[PDB]
């Protein structure tokens, strides 16, 4: 019984992290076979291509207390890739991935090159992820361990002004419609996850919390109809198909539970929580409450 | 209604 | 920017976790070191849970009696003591990946990351806080006894709890690595029930400084109590008494903000009163209780 923000252990993924410096700038690496991959923020309207005329002695890696030693350097969209003459003999299996809005995601939260926490997050709808990271952090990185496999999805690099935080894939491409500059920029309008909502009330059933529940079914087109009024995202086929384990496994069809979610939204929760929350969580996928709930384990 | 959470 | 239940990575302790087997029953250890540490419930049959004499049990056992397996490989039990409600099992091996470690035993209020594990394996890393009355609600399932609660802070893993059980509400009891229980509780599946559970004020106090850190000042208000005031209300809401202690341990956030402490706790009688009327504090609808002032001092500028 329970259910927390669980993250995935981070093991595999501590050995991986380095400290990269570029002058006065230092943030974090990720160093996998010989390539240590980081924001090209760290060598600085920015010309960062004009800017790697420096040699490969300019950037300093530091594993622990050893020095890397760096014999290339390039560049991929917002990613800088060292070269190094060191293979990281910790380099687990691993592949990158890129995520869809609404997907969950480890983050180890690092500052000069050592791993400080571990969080869950999910890549929101606006495209940004409601992170806890201070200066020093960029770098850090987010993933997921499929099976044997750890799936690198996420690299940090900036803070916006509301408070939450945008970043690249690993092979450096933004997340939303973000820069890597100081330019004005702002989290458009966020929607909540819906199918995660669901989720999260399958998992609350499975907790033996059910005050929720209610005799009404509905259609996919009528809970959409409903729901993006409230600006939650719609719910498509694909994401009822997902769910078919929990519903198989709690007696609520989907569309029964989104009977159920559509009155959460239209009258709130009068009161009560459910699992211990007062607001409809959505940052956690179907996968999620399968794994936490079934045990699944990773070795 | 107290278990053990070992695993049988 | 951001406050989230933020977890220590859990990797120096993902390299002492083992698998345990006695007979049909299986959980997980610590090995650390030539040491396995695991509950000693392991040496229990199914057939008697209710009233085990684990000094006669364990006399029955044989070394060999205790499979160890850390991933695909076969540790050899040498020895083996029962301490408390904890079993050691000596092993020819030391541990090569055993970190710079102690036990500690922790107070009601603390909070620890929790790897939960099954047959030796982590499922999965996240943070729990000790109760007021001695259980953690965590998130665990058969086979899970063995798994441990955690800090590092430092480069100093401080192992503070080993789990053991379920109680019938749902929450979890189990011990510090010294294999002392937290709380009335016993390695028995007699009837046991956790006592009523209060809300951790301090942390609530702490996390509402993480709010205003944060730059959110919409629950303060003008007022300043007094200690003995705040007591009075907060026991009204099953709150548990704040102590001159905890008004020193807010000392710091008090001054990182500019808001003393009796002045956060007029702003925290009113929001027991009133409720968040939709809004939110830290992105929860509910007043958060398992942050401690260290935590918040770890995770925030
Ligand atoms: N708080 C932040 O995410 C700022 C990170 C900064 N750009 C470096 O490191």
């Amino acid at each position: 019984s329970g259910f927390r923000k669980m993250a995935f252990p981070s093991g595999k993924v501590e050995g991986c992290m380095v400290q990269v410096t570029c002058g006065t700038t230092t943030l974090n690496g990720l160093w996998l076979d010989d390539v240590v991959y980081c924001p090209r923020a760290v060598i600085c309207p920015n010309y960062e291509d004009l800017l790697i005329r420096k040699s490969n002695h300019n950037f300093l890696v530091q594993a622990g207390n050893v020095q890397l030693r760096v014999i290339g350097h390039s560049m991929q969209n917002c990613v800088l890739k060292l070269k190094v003459d060191t293979a990281n003999p910790k380099t687990p299996k691993y592949k990158f991935v890129r995520i869809q809005p609404g997907q969950t995601f480890s983050v180890l939260a690092c500052y000069n090159g050592s791993p400080s926490g571990v969080y869950q997050c999910a890549m929101r709808p606006n495209f940004t992820i409601k992170g806890s990271f201070l200066n020093g952090s960029a770098g850090s990185v987010g993933f997921n361990i499929d099976y044997d496999c750890v799936s690198f999805c996420y690299m940090h690099h900036m803070e916006l002004p509301t408070g939450v935080h945008a970043g690249t894939d690993l092979e450096g491409n933004f997340y939303g419609p973000f820069v890597d500059r100081q330019t004005a920029q702002a989290a458009g309008t966020d929607t909540t996850i819906t199918v995660n909502v669901l989720a999260w009330l399958y998992a609350a059933v499975i907790n033996g919390d059910r005050w929720f529940l209610n005799r009404f079914t509905t259609t996919l087109n009528d809970f959409n109809l409903v729901a993006m009024k409230y600006n939650y995202e719609p719910l498509t086929q694909d994401h009822v198909d997902i769910l078919g384990p929990l519903s198989a496994q709690t007696g609520i069809a989907v569309l029964d539970m989104c009977a159920s979610l559509k009155e959460l939204l239209q009258n709130g929760m009068n009161g009560r929580t459910i699992l211990g929350s007062a607001l409809l969580e959505d940052e956690f996928t179907p996968f999620d409450v399968v794994r936490q709930c079934s045990g699944v384990t990773f070795q | 209604g107290v278990t053990f959470q070992s695993a049988v």
